[PDB]
């Protein structure tokens, strides 16, 4: 994922180190930035992978179904979202729930997700409307033609477009070198193995973990990343 | 099966010795597995499969056990049995039946289940902030879960979701004769017919089924059990 | 201490050659008298799987066919045991080969089912009817393709057994062969005749109850 982090270092991290880019360059705030594409990975462990890079909290709006049989009847409830994400100023807002290929029917599919759109709406109407503190932002995430209809709702103003990249090679060296920070070569396991998600490496550590942990191994070789290989190539 | 006892196996009895390996290996596995199955009742045949193959304390707790008018003793209990489990042994905590205290519920008339599931809402703190350096294996099983609540099965608690519907003919082959094996038995007594029609019917903890047939066969009267007797605690249970 | 109430049963199950010759030679009475159970000395005789005793038995003249309060006939004990000899002396005896139990079960059954060639073409060779069903509608092929056992249903097919029996939900022996993940008994079956069209009350075809790419190769195998 080398185009989401070097296009969303400028789009989230500007108001977190270097706000000063704002008058020296004079640039407006990005909103949001939608990512459309094949939900494999990058949707949620990216949010929370830069999201704990930048040590902030993370609110869900849970805009799908069960929230108006589990929590009493259900209400709009976005201005209340509103104040917690004033207490909590650095708080990411991301659609995880609704992100489905379900959404197409376009009759009362349009309808279920355009209460979203219409909640997306109000928060771009008042942040829009309005900037009291600075890291409030709200990312998208649709499948379907709803994708066009956030384009539909977008009027070119006040938006982000990033296409999913594939796991290209940069994509995913400086992936695994991010995601290899919190905890062997590396490199060459990293060039060898092309794939559909961006995770996929990470996957590879987890079905190379039973075999480190089985051979009682006191460090990772490439044999066990090659065989991980093959675990994944048989389960996916 | 053979993910089932592997899974298990690994993510819980492996990771249940020299607490180091923990962060030798780098993510712990994850301990929330959860078991379905609602024919029978179940959760009993691999509790007692742990409890005879691991040696190690067993303290279980029915879903229940803190559902009273007060609202103490709950982080006191989990607590002492976590300190105890993180100093002695790491005992496995069987949870069962956690739809009694996973109950929607709004209105406040009924405000002891919306506080004990405050106080279950506290301990979920509690083992958000148990995933580093800490001994703890808590297995969460239920019989239904359509009812239970998205922030349970949110992943990174329980990441493992076991499905039995029915064992396997070789799976119904074992279950039959671990229990047949001590039990008095005969040339009648075959596993055949028990093989082909409960695998047709749907039907959870054959053990306890063979248990019932031990309460139709502590008459004394017949010294070795029979078909009819399975039969009947076919038909009846 | 004793297994069973009558002294012959214990005798007979616990093998007492001269002890049973000598309570049976000093009482007639005692060959043919029912327990609890409902069974005699030559239901324990060949339980244990003697054959000098069943011989005794078989040659003063036992009735073969006495069934106990279920209709467990002796030939269900010595095919469902696991006894050749004792097969061959109830078979030598003029046994019911077709007999009925509680659920109409048939010697072939059990025999089958145990993966016992011998008992399987010694009681076929009798007479015995491959295509007898018993009260759930199942035949020796649903047990012995729900087992494994391969050459038990090939030489059922040298008898010219059918292989298309509905089950009382409606499964052939070929939905009971693949649900197992049996691909020898799936290839042997389908190679032989067996009709995937035939569904049961469930709706469900033999290619979908197999996983793995199986219903691939039996539709191949139909096919072709």
């Amino acid at each position: 994922l080398d185009k989401q982090i070097k296009e969303i270092k400028e789009v989230i991290e500007l108001p977190v180190k270097h706000p000063e880019l704002f008058e020296a360059l004079g640039i407006a705030q990005p909103k949001g930035v939608l990512l459309y594409g094949p939900p494999g990975t990058g949707k949620t462990l990216l949010a929370r992978a830069v999201a704990h890079h930048t040590d902030c909290t993370f609110i869900r709006v849970s805009g799908s179904e069960l929230v108006q049989k589990f929590i009493g009847e259900g209400a709009r409830m976005v201005r209340e979202l509103f104040v917690m994400a004033r207490e909590h100023a650095p708080s990411i807002i991301f659609m995880d729930e609704i992100d489905s290929i379900g959404s197409s029917r376009l009759e009362g599919g349009s309808g279920g997700d355009s209460e979203v759109q219409r909640t997306m709406l109000e928060l771009l109407n008042q942040l829009d409307g309005f900037e009291a503190t600075k890291n409030i932002k709200v990312i998208m995430a649709t499948n379907r033609i709803d994708i066009l209809d956030s384009a539909l709702l977008r009027p070119g103003r006040i938006d982000r477009k990033i296409e999913f990249p594939p796991p290209n090679e940069e994509a995913r060296l400086d992936i695994l070198k991010i995601h290899s920070r919190k905890m062997i070569n590396l490199r060459k396991i990293a060039e060898l193995m092309p794939g559909a998600s961006g995770a996929e490496v990470k996957g590879v550590c987890t079905e190379a973990g039973m075999y480190a942990l089985r051979e009682r191994r006191v460090h990772v070789t490439q044999e066990d990343f090659e065989m991980a290989v093959a675990k994944v190539m048989q389960k996916d | 099966m053979d993910i089932q006892k592997q899974e298990v196996r690994e993510a819980v009895e492996l990771p249940l010795t020299h607490f180091e390996l923990y962060k030798q290996i780098g993510i712990d596995p994850p301990r929330g597995v959860l078991m379905y199955g609602p024919p029978g009742c179940g959760k009993t045949m691999l509790a007692k499969a742990v409890a005879h193959h691991t040696t190690a304390a067993f303290i279980r707790v029915v879903g229940s056990e803190f559902v009273q008018k007060y609202l103490g003793e709950g982080p006191r209990m989990v607590r002492d049995v976590f300190r105890l489990a993180k100093e002695n042994a790491p005992a496995i905590i069987f949870i069962d039946e956690i739809d009694a205290i996973a109950t929607k519920r709004f209105d406040a008339q009924t405000g002891a289940d919306r506080e004990v599931q405050r106080i279950l809402l506290e301990l979920l703190n509690q083992m958000d902030g148990f995933d580093q350096n800490v001994n703890v294996k808590v297995i969460m099983a239920t019989n239904r879960a359509d009812t239970l609540d998205p922030a349970l099965l949110r992943p990174g608690r329980l990441d493992r979701k076991i499905e039995f519907p029915l064992p396997d003919r070789r799976q119904k082959r074992l279950i039959f004769s671990t229990i047949t094996s001590k039990m008095n038995l005969s040339e009648e007594v075959d596993l055949e017919d028990y093989v082909a029609r409960p695998d047709k019917i749907s039907g959870a903890d054959i053990n306890s089924i063979c248990q019932e047939s031990g309460m139709l066969a502590v008459r004394e009267n017949r010294y070795i059990v029979l078909a009819k007797d399975f039969e009947k605690a076919y038909k009846t249970v | 201490g004793c297994v069973s109430n009558l002294m012959v049963c214990n005798l007979a199950y616990s093998g007492k050659l001269e002890e049973l010759k000598e309570s049976i030679l000093a009482d007639k009475s005692l060959a043919t008298r029912t327990d609890q159970d409902s069974r005699t000395a030559l239901h324990w005789a060949c339980s244990a799987g003697h054959t000098e005793i069943v011989e005794f038995l078989l040659q003063l003249g036992v009735p073969v066919n006495d069934k106990d309060d279920a209709g467990w006939s002796p030939l269900h004990i010595a095919a469902s045991a696991g006894r050749d000899e004792i097969v061959k002396a109830l078979l030598g005896k003029g046994a019911q080969v077709n007999a009925v139990n509680q659920n109409g079960c048939t010697p072939l059954h059990y025999a089958a089912s145990k993966n016992r060639h011998e008992i399987a073409v010694m009681l076929l060779e009798g007479g015995a009817n491959p295509d007898a069903k018993d009260h759930y509608e199942a035949t020796a092929m649903h047990r012995a393709a729900a087992k494994g056992n391969l050459k038990m249903i090939h030489i059922l097919l040298y008898y010219k057994a059918s292989t298309n029996i509905q089950d009382t939900e409606g499964n052939t022996p070929l939905h009971l062969a693949c649900d197992e993940e049996r691909v020898e008994e799936a290839k042997l079956l389908v190679s032989q005749g067996a009709s995937i069209y035939i569904e049961n009350k469930e709706e469900k075809t033999p290619l979908q109850v197999a996983k793995g790419g199986l219903g691939l190769i039996l539709k191949r195998m139909v096919e072709g």
